[PDB]
RNA sequence: GGAUUUUUGGAGCAGGGAGCCACGCAUCGACCUGGUAUUGCAGUACCUCCAGGAACGGUGC
């Protein structure tokens, strides 16, 4: 179960909850991010929850692609070139997939929008030093994991790392 | 001399954008075919006008705050 | 269903004071009694007053046709 | 099908806080709408509501405390039926709070279905003991915790609890 | 019709016609045109002659425009007077 | 993630692709020989088959079928080199997993779709045999690449371009074949003898237009040439060679409009203030002057194909153009792989108007047949 | 009375437009219509700030039309009979 | 009008509208009137400055439009 | 007489000036009385209308598609260039 | 008063001083002389006030019913 | 066939100065630090209060 145009078309297109044109690609087993020319570039946010997608990467250029719910997958890897095709990106929700490693993490860098980005329920989330990580390495981020980022934790981020 | 289709929108919640930047909120009473408008309970974008008349004229964009 | 120039027909009976927003100029609002209106929407107001929303300063009129090209917004005041 | 949450810190924006209750709850189901208000009377609450019902009681098990910005959150079954879970659909006692029934064998017992309705403060009759262990009689003190922890387990892989209507 | 031509605010501009005397035309341009009407309509649509057409830019201007048709929506004001004279 | 399984997999992908154009190749030679033709007259070095093959169909014994499709299959082609082109790149820049391999033991599945699902990705062929596309390029459609009067590479519509014309010279002097006699100026004519002043406005706008046009034209109608290969091309001749005009007897010409006595004053005009100027406003007019003059010139035949294809139409009758426009109009929408008792009545009680609701909506003219809908079929 | 009757009468005619939005059109008119909808060749239109551009044929909506500077030479007492 | 019949078709599609004040609406038409005005739903709104929102239900005045994009899948009235 | 002088233009590529100062380049397909204009395969313009700019011909071109405009909000119009063939 | 209307106010109004207020914020203060269906207004021994001031006397004056704001008797 | 959705107009007008960098006035809005109040089952112009910060955003002249 590809990820298709003729999958994308039959798709639910609906406005969600929080006003935004949100694409539905839950549960369909889709291994691969592909073929999202075909969307058009029309929403704010794909969610792609509950399927089998190992690496977040494939996108075309997408600038009105502002969310991403990328929930209960197996996420082990994060591509490089994301700011180029999702220059606008502000919120990545990736709850319980499978990166491991804090060096994984680092194309995140990349993305100057993103401001909410979750991590949850990853191996990663035990390394010591997660949290100051993310924060120095992602400082465009101001939300990380539904807990606010603060200056204390950034000046500590600052030392570690610096 | 054709209405606006507005029966739908009666009785509704309703934003109001207008000319000169102008933004209002209140409920839909009535309209007439030049899509001159009663709105109830008004509120200007907060303070409270109660019940007036918005001239179809000026009448930019509405908006629909409740499901229809 | 109200229709609008019903409630224009209430403020001519009621006597309510009433305040117009007028056309692409917000500086300025137009207050007073109607008298009487017209098809065109035109008003005749009685004791009317310009209100600068600016400067807090009211200039006085008395009797007063204002056309309807420049009607906005129609309202009512306590005062 | 709609959870209440409680005990949440009011001082997020409220575009913010429904833009943060959608992501984390987005991984348990669609959730259809999410009604928070900041009024005296409603602020550090919000009303989540999901398409499926089973997302909604797995929801409220798995996030029961979890830390929200700052605050450990509160969950429930809401009181009523959300007005867009009515529209989207078109007895006296229903909803009921005794749920017994049968189909939940397999070494189950009654420390574990204690545990399970104990999660819930409504535990108070739990009867799952005899060779059988396999009769749950489950009295929760009132329906939004025994809905919850029907909700919670509702389809165990299929055992019957039928509430005593 | 000719009636309200005639006796309304537009005999400014039929008497113009008749008598060929010179009016003043503040225009939505922020220009002023000031001749003769040679013929006129409804809309204040105006076919002039010996135009003098005035305005600033400070810095005053002029220009002479002999024939000329001003569609009738720019029209401001229009002014007769002892200017013909 | 181990390396070797993932550059391992792309080899693979890549073969497969190999694979796939080279059925196509198979089936129909003339996807290849189209193309190498074309390449012959862009870079002079290639070598090309036979003619004998050409002509025949054939690659080595059997002679296929000829075959719109071609075409469509060129740009499918096309796609798949491009995705090729990308995993070749990518691709350029133990105990302890098998371990993990144990992960979910129970799992009641089959599991054979890793090279049929790329196999069937990328090859001929709805359920069964209705669409020659691939599932790679389901949703490619040339229609939307070609209108209706080039006809697939056909012809070049240049009656649109004709218009903008008689807009530009601001006369009717000029008929759709006089225009094309115009166009036929286009390696010294265009540059000599030129339609209007080459420093007119109006006519360096619509020379602009009219190349883009040519040069868009002929890379949709030969997909499979390599674009940038051309371009680069194109470019270095243009910066390299274009005193290349050079006459016998007036020296050397400027794309400044003057000639020069010898190569000498030429280079220390190429610096003077008035070419800096020139070179310098005129640039972008003068290199797509320069690429209309060479994409005609690589499209001859097409040019020559239109021109025949004008005068025809124009010397049909009312009949004959409306049957040919008929033609080019099913070529355009065409699939690209082809599969008394009057008072009798009344007493009856029949032809009479009814409908039955639950079924179509449908129609009955008779109620004794209304009645028999009861027990029907449908 | 109806003076785009008179407009109508002056096609073939050289004139010069000044537009509501100050635009300027010098050509020579092919048609005049009952909305004033005017339509020109051998066009030199100057938009306020610019140098002119040359077309061939212009189409300007009536209501866009501030006045029309006309020929000197033009026999109006001609014109204005019906 | 020959424009104004082609606007009903689009009905039940997806459409763009910019008003006079260029602030641009995309989502669904659901009905088109005469004089255009315009109701339409689930929409994305971009305003002047670049940001957007989104809209459930709107309602847009006819003389307020400055003009609406249409599907391609109409463009096959040729007889016009 | 003839009410030719749209119809004329019928099919062409036309380039039409909006009232804010935009250009609207696309396929003149129809027009109404109140010249509510309908254009195929449309591209907006804003800063220039080219005559061969030496630099660039083109800057903030958008491509739109098939486009209906209102009549209120149109200045004029000229020939942009002849019809497509399809 | 018993419903007084735009109509017979301004009939009432000719022969008498008024003020025209434009939508451009100019004031023109003259006698009425009549007024059309459209509610275009003729003023004689027109004055000129701008910002208030008197800017310029001009006398016969006819003023487009566009134009015009509100009229006020003075 | 000039009176609200098209053709007889609501248009018109106003920005350089100082040494690549920075900017007058008025109104409204989130907004950012601290601290502090509320534990309330809803369908929403906004939503605790107290002090400090605005090299923030929009609109008009």
């Amino acid at each position: 179960v590809k990820l298709t145009a003729e999958l994308i078309e039959q798709a639910a297109q609906y406005t969600n909850a929080v006003r935004d044109r949100e694409l539905d690609l839950r549960g369909y087993k889709i291994p691969v991010i592909e073929n999202l020319g075909a969307t058009l570039d029309q929403f704010d946010a794909i969610d792609f929850s509950d399927n089998e997608i190992r690496k977040l990467d494939g996108f075309p250029l997408l600038r009105r692609l502002k969310t991403l719910l990328v929930n209960n997958n197996r996420i082990c890897r994060i591509g490089e070139g994301l700011d180029q095709a999702l220059p606008c990106l502000t919120e990545l929700i990736l709850t319980n997939n499978s990166l491991v490693e804090l060096g994984d993490l680092d194309p995140l860098a990349s993305l100057k929008s993103l401001t909410y980005l979750s991590i949850l329920r990853n191996p990663v989330t035990n390394k010591k030093h997660y949290r100051l990580y993310v924060i120095y390495k992602v400082p465009q981020v101001r939300v990380l994991d539904f807990q606010k980022v603060k200056l204390k934790e950034r000046q500590e981020a600052e030392k570690m790392f610096k | 001399a054709h209405p606006p289709e507005l029966k739908k929108f009666m009785d509704k919640k309703l934003s109001l954008k207008l000319n000169g930047g102008r933004h209002v909120q209140g409920i839909l009473r009535g309209f007439d075919p030049f899509m001159n408008l009663v709105i109830d309970e008004c509120v200007e974008m907060q303070n409270n006008i109660g019940m007036v008349v918005i001239r179809g004229n000026s009448i930019i964009m509405l908006e629909a705050l409740e499901r229809v | 269903m109200v229709q609008p120039i019903n409630l224009i027909f209430r403020y001519l009976q009621n006597r309510s004071r009433i305040q117009v927003w007028l056309y692409e100029q917000v500086n300025m609002r137009i207050e007073g009694c109607i008298i009487g209106f017209d098809e065109y929407m035109n008003l005749v107001l009685d004791d009317a007053e310009e209100i600068h929303s600016k400067t807090k300063s009211r200039k006085q009129l008395g009797r007063i046709m204002l056309k309807g090209d420049n009607i906005t917004l129609l309202q009512s005041v306590s005062n | 099908h709609t959870i209440y949450i409680n005990n949440m810190n009011d001082k997020i924006k409220k575009e913010e806080l429904k833009r943060s209750l959608y992501a984390l709850f987005s991984q348990f189901g669609h959730v259809v709408d999410i009604v928070a208000l900041k009024t005296m009377k409603m602020r550090g609450q919000a009303f989540v509501i999901f398409k499926e019902l089973g997302s909604s009681t797995n929801a409220l098990r798995q996030l029961q405390g979890f830390p929200f910005y700052g605050k450990p959150m509160r969950i429930q079954y809401a009181k009523t039926d959300s007005d867009i879970i009515s529209k989207m659909r078109g007895p006296d006692y229903p909803p009921n709070y005794i749920l017994f029934l049968n189909n939940l064998p397999e070494e189950t017992n009654e420390m574990m279905l204690s545990m399970l309705f104990n999660q819930f403060p409504g535990f108070k009759e739990v009867r799952l003991v005899p060779g059988r262990h396999d009769i749950a009689f489950v009295e929760f003190e009132n329906d939004g915790q025994a809905g919850a922890a029907r909700d919670a387990l509702q389809g165990f892989k299929a055992m019957k609890i039928t509430y005593a209507k | 019709e000719e009636e309200e031509f005639n006796t309304g605010p537009l005999s400014v501009l039929t008497q113009s016609v008749k008598n060929n005397t010179q009016v003043l035309i503040n225009c939505r341009n922020n220009k002023k045109l000031l001749g003769r009407v040679k013929a006129f309509d409804r809309h204040c649509n105006m076919v002039l002659e010996n135009v003098k057409e005035m305005w600033t830019e400070p810095v005053n201007k002029d220009r002479y425009i002999s024939k000329m048709f001003l569609r009738g929506d720019s029209v401001i004001v229009v002014l007769r007077n002892p200017l013909i004279a | 993630e181990t390396i070797l399984e993932q550059q391992r997999r792309y080899h693979e992908e890549k073969e497969r692709l190999m694979d796939v154009m080279a059925k196509e190749m198979l089936t129909k030679k003339s996807t290849l020989r189209d193309q190498i033709n074309s390449d012959h007259r862009t870079r002079a070095m290639q070598d090309r088959y036979m003619e004998v093959s050409g002509n025949l169909r054939d690659l080595y014994d059997d002679k296929d079928g000829l075959r719109a499709e071609f075409y469509n299959r060129l740009k499918q082609i096309k796609e798949f080199h491009r995705k090729h082109p990308n995993e070749i790149c990518v691709p350029m820049s133990l105990k302890a997993r098998e371990n993990p391999s144990e992960e979910a033991q129970n799992l009641v599945e089959f599991t054979d779709e890793e090279g049929y699902g790329r196999y069937l990705d990328l090859h001929d062929c709805i359920n069964l045999k209705a669409s020659e596309k691939l599932d790679y390029i389901t949703y490619l459609s040339i229609f939307d690449q070609l209108f209706d009067i080039p006809k697939e590479r056909k012809n070049a519509e240049y009656k649109r371009y004709l218009e903008m014309l008689l807009e530009y010279l601001q006369d009717y002097t000029d008929r759709v074949k006089p225009l094309q006699d115009q166009n036929e100026l286009f390696f010294e004519k265009k540059w000599e003898n030129g339609t209007f002043p080459g420093w007119p406005k109006e006519t360096s706008s619509a020379l602009t237009h009219a190349g883009a046009h040519l040069d868009l034209s002929a890379f949709s109608s030969w997909e499979e040439l390599a674009s940038l290969g051309l371009d680069r091309l194109k470019s270095a001749l243009l910066a390299l060679g274009l005193g290349t005009l050079e006459e016998r007897a007036q020296r050397l010409f400027s794309t400044k409009s003057l000639e020069s006595l010898d190569t000498s004053l030429f280079a220390k005009n190429p610096k003077s203030k008035g070419t800096k100027r020139d070179t310098e406003r005129n640039k972008d007019i003068a290199f797509l002057e320069a690429q209309i003059y060479e994409y005609v010139e690589i499209l001859g035949e097409q040019r020559h194909l239109t021109h025949e294809n004008v005068q025809r139409k124009q010397a049909r009758t009312g009949e004959e153009r409306e049957e040919e426009e008929e033609e080019q109009i099913s070529e355009s929408e065409s699939e690209d792989e082809e599969n008394i008792p009057y008072w009798l009545y009344k007493l009856h009680g029949l032809n009479i108007n009814y409908n039955c609701e639950i079924c179509g909506n449908y129609t009955y003219r008779g109620p004794k047949a209304f009645q028999r809908h009861f027990a029907e079929w449908r | 009375m109806k003076l785009v009757r008179f407009l109508m009468k002056l096609s073939h005619e050289t004139v010069t437009i000044e537009l509501k939005n100050g635009t300027q059109v010098h050509g020579t008119i092919t048609g005049v219509d009952v909305s004033m909808n005017t339509h020109l060749k051998a066009v030199k239109m100057t938009l306020k700030n610019r140098e002119p551009v040359q077309l061939e044929t212009l189409s300007i909506r009536g209501n866009n039309i501030r006045y029309f500077i006309l020929p000197d030479s033009l026999p109006l007492d001609t014109l204005l009979v019906d | 009008g020959v424009p104004i019949k082609v606007l009903h078709e689009a009905e039940g599609h997806i459409v763009t509208c910019e008003t006079n004040t260029g602030e641009v609406y995309r989502g669904k038409l659901i009905e088109a009137e005469d004089n255009m005005n315009c109701q339409m739903s689930n929409i994305t709104v971009t305003y002047r400055d670049g940001r957007v929102a989104q809209l459930e239900q709107v309602y847009i005045r006819g003389s307020k439009i400055r003009f609406l994009i249409l599907p391609d899948m109409l463009k096959n009235m040729l007889k016009s | 007489g003839k009410s030719s002088k749209m119809l004329q233009h019928i099919d062409y590529r036309m380039r039409c000036i909006l009232q804010d100062g935009r250009i609207f380049i696309g396929t003149f397909k129809a027009f109404d009385k109140h010249m509510n204009l309908i254009l195929c395969d449309c591209d907006e313009f804003r800063k220039i209308k080219p005559k061969n700019s030496k630099q660039a011909e083109r800057e903030e071109k958008r491509v739109l598609g098939l486009v209906l405009l209102r009549g209120e909000n149109l200045v004029s119009m000229t020939v942009e260039g002849p019809p497509p063939k399809d | 008063s018993l419903p007084l209307n735009p109509k017979p106010f301004l009939n009432g109004l000719t022969g008498k001083p008024v003020m025209v207020k434009l939508k451009w914020g100019m004031e023109y203060k003259g006698y009425l002389v009549s007024v059309d269906g459209y509610m275009n207004m003729q003023l004689a021994n027109t004055e000129e006030y701008i910002d208030g001031a008197l800017s310029g006397h001009l006398g016969e004056v006819l003023i487009r019913c566009n134009n015009v704001l509100y009229i006020r008797g003075v």
